[PDB]
RNA sequence: AGGACCGAACCGACUAAUGUUGAAAAAUUAGCGGAUGACUUGUGGCUGGGGGUGAAAGGCCAAUCAAACCGGGAGAUAGCU
RNA sequence: ACACAGGUGGUCAGGUAGAGAAUACCAAGGCGCUUGAGAGAACUCGGGUGAAGGAACUAGGCAAAAUGGUGCCGUAACUUC
RNA sequence: AAUUCCUUGUCGGGUAAGUUCCGACCUGCACGAAUGGCGUAAUGAUGGCCAGGCUGUCUCCACCCGAGACUCAGUGAAAU
RNA sequence: CGAUGUCGGCUCAUCACAUCCUGGGGCUGAAGUAGGUCCCAAGGGUAUGGCUGUUCGCCAUUUAAAGUGGUACGCGAGCUGGGUUUAGAACGUCGUGAGACAGUUCGGUCCCUAUCUGCCGUGGGCGCUGGAGAACUGAGGGGGGCUGCUCCUAGUACGAGAGGACCGGAGUGGACGCAUCACUGGUGUUCGGGUUGUCAUGCCAAUGGCACUGCCCGGUAGCUAAAUGCGGAAGAGAUAAGUGCUGAAAGCAUCUAAGCACGAAACUUGCCCCGAGAUGAGUUCUCCCUGACCCUUUAAGGGUCCUGAAGGAACGUUGAAGACGACGACGUUGAUAGGCCGGGUGUGUAAGCGCAGCGAUGCGUUGAGCUAACCGGUACUAAUGAACCGUGAGGCUUAACCU
């Protein structure tokens, strides 16, 4: 099962426009070390809801 | 559930003996030949029981003029009246199904004195 | 089809699947928190909080069902010395999931699970 | 004729003296009230929309709990619709319970069936399955053939082959009644209704009987 | 369940003991027999001096099965053996006069009232 | 003792399935036959193109054989595309 | 042609079972075979089980399923014995 | 008949039913005696038929275990 | 012919009527059942086996009936390779011979990850003229439409008799589909137990690993059929063949030219489902922000500050929802998931101890121990305070009303 006739730039976009991709819609803040991380995930330095786990 | 719980004990039979696995059992069930209604009598060995509260069931199995007959009676149906224990036997499984390729004088089941 | 159904393949047999939940709950009692996938975390969750829940009842038969399912003497003997009386308290929640974001050779999720009671 | 809803808790079994085991799907009913009553001047036709149950004042949304407050009633878990025939009048206040059902002895059952997931055409639509042997190759359960040679040279629409099987709403008629509890708030129906426990169904009476 | 090419036992006296079963009645692809359905089978094994011999072909009627009856109760009753009794063509009346082994209550009708009877155990 | 038997190494490839822009330009798995003899294998040598060899299939002769491969006649000829 | 599911001659031969270099589990010793994670649709491949019938499927018992070892009684037609 | 177009030649056996199988009839289109004829103990990864057991081959499929197929991260072709 | 792949078989169908059954009718040398012929009618259905590679055909037994043909003698980028049709070999025949035989016999590689149309299903964007959350009207489209047997009517009508009714009701079943797991069973390599070989835990005991889940025995939920509930309609409108009423042209007659009525599983509704992108973009009950500034291009204009609502989106717990999307429930004002308590179910007297027996082993503690997906509860843990998107009263013309 091959093409027969060859397709188009148009065509090729019109199928790679849903194959963008989704940014962050917001970040989160943790209240004491005023850091920027993912939403319900921990910070670099190991901080979660103001607390210390590392 | 909460409510299945419920409406299956207003029907459950609350005269309901206790019966192991494998020992020798009478049943009493309705017949109806035609207006009137009578009893019948089946006696055999208990292979298989299943508790599920009112949907409990048991089997029984009898050699019949030859020809080896299973059951299955429920629990908590009208139709069985009586079910009485004539003889108990003892037996390390709770799925006797070894005595359906088995019968005459290999296929004897121990008694249980308790 | 998988209804109502419980349970999480991960890719491997049950004798793999075992064996790996074994070694990480081994680890777990050994260091008091890891770092692994999140599917991974959450389903030892349901094999080390009956374990501990075994252990908080000290006797001969808990102990020889606990090394039947560990295989380590170094790891059933804590659990059954400290984890016991520590979570003797605790009506389960033995564990604690923590995400811990991403990863660079497959970016599959990561996340640290440990006990409540370590700090 | 006006239909309630109900949710679905379990299927069971009834005895009778006789020596029968009737099968039964207990249905919950609960005080089923009315929410509008859209007439033939402004809507175009006698219908009147129910709720069922009660839902969380922190999740139902604004405009649900001014829709609900018109009326006087409280938050429930949904909203269906009944239509009326002549002689049927009901009121905006009105919470009917389940002795509506007290003299129908044959009911009709809708409701969503259970989700199946794509599924396969032997599944879906009954087909039969090629040989396991004697020589196939990769074709043990495929549909097989679609259409003719470039006459048409297409397919057909309506074609049976693999698809989403389940999740849609199916209605199974003429189910016979076993006992009404009002007290319990409870309908015993003969049968198997379709849906998953939990399910919300609607019950009517027969429409052909 | 009973369906073509089934292998069954004799209950009568009629000198037959294994019958091999090759339709069922009742209507268009009727494949499943179960007690009291009228099938035709013909005759594999038979006695040297009976009132039937080998190859004959004859209908039947079923009085026990394997996979078993099922009361409206829910209680099912099954056997070790699925055995049949032999009728006539025309007139679907046993050939012999004993029926060994029990039946079942599932039986009885205007038709088969010489089955019972001469049944020594009815279920 | 056996061109004896069952059955491993070893040799071979009868059936099925996978694969067939394959892990592989003939393989993999489940089975299979011979397996002390007309057996198999390592090393070395010899037999060559109208010729060699061939328990003989038009089979093999360096993945190519109803006449091997390289160079030359040669830009053979082509009423053919 | 590849860090290729292929081919390649000789030697050493451990333990428990076991007739054995077959097979299972292991020691000395060597490896997890250079993309992983996740959910657990149709469908494909390698498999396991199965209510009653048991070749009725099919060109065809193809495939699949089934017995399968030691000791002992005993074993037909036919025969170049 | 490994040979016979007419042919599914005729009879018998097996099957409820047998253009396939076996035993006979000979009307051998077009068997035949070392480009050998008849039979034949043992043997065949040989051709055909029947039987016992055996089973998802099927009646009619159902569930489950793993590898692919599905999504995400990286590398990344092809026939046409 | 710089390739359109071929007979038969399996799955998959669709259309047609010169119809096999069901439906209605006319004639009959149609007393009745059962029949023969012809007209209308395609809504539904239309068999299993032995032989052969076979379609066809013969036979056995059913069926209400086992239709005729087209679709590249339908369908090999769906399957099969039995035959036909390559290279091997043989028989009969012909040819002195290499060889030939739609004469026969044994064996003999069927590749393709779907680019476009099509189809089965699921989604993103935008529009429907302010936005958002819900319930619907239903233009239109799709699914189904089959029938046997017994009894009553009635052994009545009919017939000198065997024989045996039309119409109309009741009941039970076969094939088909939808739905479900309460019951009957399968699976259940996540539950329990028996047992063989071997290794290991310092050793006995007790366990774990491997040998298809090592081989097996039962089995929770879920999924299932062989299991059990349901359906095929009743009725209405307009009709074909057909039967008619009144009635002239044609003083009669005449179903028709005016007019009226009956009439089939054919058609439209009636039963179920989808369904306003039905751009002709629909209807109804609700909710939401009623702040100011300047600039040329003076307008459905551009920009600034403040404001960010209803609601939605995103992340997380997740589901009897699901390929990914999508949908449903919950998120500290909470039972959403995991864990835990109790119960239930399943497996079947756990380990240890003591006693009896030289011992294997049995007995009491003990229906004990274990118990996945089940139920009723429990915040013990994980679902966070936020943030983001989405705005700030909604164009022109005309008709009615109020100012
Ligand atoms: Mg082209
Ligand atoms: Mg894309
Ligand atoms: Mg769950
Ligand atoms: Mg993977
Ligand atoms: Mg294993
Ligand atoms: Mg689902
Ligand atoms: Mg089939
Ligand atoms: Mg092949
Ligand atoms: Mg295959
Ligand atoms: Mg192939
Ligand atoms: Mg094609
Ligand atoms: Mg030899
Ligand atoms: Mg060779
Ligand atoms: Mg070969
Ligand atoms: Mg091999
Ligand atoms: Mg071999
Ligand atoms: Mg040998
Ligand atoms: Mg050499
Ligand atoms: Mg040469
Ligand atoms: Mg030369
Ligand atoms: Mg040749
Ligand atoms: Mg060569
Ligand atoms: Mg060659
Ligand atoms: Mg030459
Ligand atoms: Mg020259
Ligand atoms: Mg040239
Ligand atoms: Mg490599
Ligand atoms: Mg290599
Ligand atoms: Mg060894
Ligand atoms: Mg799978
Ligand atoms: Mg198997
Ligand atoms: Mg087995
Ligand atoms: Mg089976
Ligand atoms: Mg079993
Ligand atoms: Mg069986
Ligand atoms: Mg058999
Ligand atoms: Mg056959
Ligand atoms: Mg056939
Ligand atoms: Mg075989
Ligand atoms: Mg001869
Ligand atoms: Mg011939
Ligand atoms: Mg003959
Ligand atoms: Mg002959
Ligand atoms: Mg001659
Ligand atoms: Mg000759
Ligand atoms: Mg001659
Ligand atoms: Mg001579
Ligand atoms: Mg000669
Ligand atoms: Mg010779
Ligand atoms: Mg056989
Ligand atoms: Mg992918
Ligand atoms: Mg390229
Ligand atoms: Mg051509
Ligand atoms: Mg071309
Ligand atoms: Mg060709
Ligand atoms: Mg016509
Ligand atoms: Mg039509
Ligand atoms: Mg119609
Ligand atoms: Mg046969
Ligand atoms: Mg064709
Ligand atoms: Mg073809
Ligand atoms: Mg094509
Ligand atoms: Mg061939
Ligand atoms: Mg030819
Ligand atoms: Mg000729
Ligand atoms: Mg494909
Ligand atoms: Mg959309
Ligand atoms: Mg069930
Ligand atoms: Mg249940
Ligand atoms: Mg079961
Ligand atoms: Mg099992
Ligand atoms: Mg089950
Ligand atoms: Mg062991
Ligand atoms: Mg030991
Ligand atoms: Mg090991
Ligand atoms: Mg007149
Ligand atoms: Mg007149
Ligand atoms: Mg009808
Ligand atoms: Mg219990
Ligand atoms: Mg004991
Ligand atoms: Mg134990
Ligand atoms: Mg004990
Ligand atoms: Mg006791
Ligand atoms: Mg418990």
């Amino acid at each position: 099962a091959v093409q027969q006739n060859k397709p188009t730039r148009s065509k090729r976009g019109m199928r790679r426009s849903h194959d963008a991709l989704t940014a962050v819609t917001s970040l989160s803040v943790d209240k004491t070390s005023g850091e920027k991380h993912l939403r319900h995930h921990i910070t670099a330095d190991g901080y979660y809801r103001g607390r210390k786990v590392i | 559930s909460n409510i299945i719980k419920q409406l299956e004990q207003e029907q459950m039979k609350q005269d309901v003996p206790s019966f192991r696995p494998g020992d020798t059992v009478e049943v009493k069930v309705w017949v109806v030949e035609g207006s009137k209604k009578r009893l019948q009598a089946f006696e055999g060995v208990v292979i298989a029981i299943r508790n599920r509260g009112l949907h409990s069931a048991f089997t029984v199995r009898k050699i019949s003029n030859g020809e080896g007959v299973e059951r299955v009676f429920q629990t908590h149906s009208p139709v069985v009246d009586s079910i009485s224990v004539k003889r108990r036997g003892a037996v390390r499984k709770a799925k006797l199904y070894y005595l359906r390729e088995r019968t005459g004088k290999a296929a004897r089941i121990k008694e249980r004195l308790n | 089809m998988r209804h109502r159904k419980s349970g999480r393949q991960l890719n491997r047999n049950s004798s793999h699947r075992q064996a790996m939940f074994r070694n990480m709950a081994g680890s777990l009692v050994r260091h008091e928190i890891i770092k692994t996938t999140l599917p991974k975390a959450k389903e030892l969750r349901r094999v080390v909080e009956p374990l501990i829940t075994l252990a908080k009842t000290d006797s001969v038969a808990n102990r020889r069902l606990a090394f039947a399912r560990t295989r380590d003497n170094e790891i059933v003997a804590k659990l059954f010395n400290e984890l016991g009386p520590r979570f003797a308290s605790r009506a389960g929640g033995y564990t604690r999931i923590l995400k811990c974001g991403f990863r660079a050779g497959d970016n599959a999720p990561m996340a640290y699970i440990e006990l409540v009671d370590r700090s | 004729m006006i239909g309630l809803v109900g949710k679905k808790v379990g299927m069971t079994r009834i005895f009778t003296e006789d020596g029968v085991s009737i099968p039964v799907t207990v249905i919950e009913v609960e005080a089923n009230r009315v929410t509008q009553v859209k007439d033939l001047a402004n809507d175009g036709y006698r219908a009147i929309q129910v709720t069922t149950g009660a839902k969380k004042a922190n999740r139902v949304t604004k405009p649900e709990a001014g829709h609900f407050a018109k009326a006087g009633v409280e938050a429930g878990r949904g909203l269906w619709e009944f239509r009326l025939a002549e002689g049927e009048e009901f009121t905006v206040g009105q919470s009917i319970s389940v002795e509506l059902f007290a003299d129908v002895k044959k009911v009709d059952v809708t409701g969503t069936s259970k989700g199946k997931g794509f599924a396969g055409t032997v599944k879906r639509w009954n087909f039969r399955t090629q040989d396991a042997t004697h020589g196939n190759s990769l074709s043990h359960r495929v549909p097989g053939s679609i259409g003719q040679n470039q006459t048409p040279g297409k397919v057909f629409k309506g074609k049976k082959m693999a698809g989403q099987m389940g999740n849609e709403r199916v209605t199974v008629q003429s189910l016979d009644v076993v006992r009404v509890d009002a007290e319990r708030n409870l309908l015993l129906v003969k049968g198997a209704v379709p849906g998953a426990t939990g399910s919300d169904l609607i019950v009517k009476p027969a429409v052909k009987a | 369940m009973i369906q073509e090419q089934t292998m069954l036992n004799v209950a009568d006296n009629s000198g037959a003991r294994r019958v091999m079963c090759i339709k069922v009645l009742g209507g268009s692809h009727r494949r499943y027999a179960g007690v009291g359905d009228i099938i035709k089978i013909t005759i594999k094994e038979a006695i040297p001096r009976g009132k039937v011999k080998k190859g004959d072909v004859l209908k039947a009627v079923v009085v026990r099965t394997k996979k078993g009856v099922r009361r409206p109760d829910g209680s099912v009753i099954r056997f070790d053996g699925n055995a049949c009794v032999l009728l006539n063509n025309n007139s679907e009346q046993p050939i012999g006069t004993r029926i060994f082994g029990p039946v079942t209550r599932e039986l009885r009708s205007e038709k088969f009232m010489k089955i019972i009877s001469l049944a020594p155990e009815v279920l």
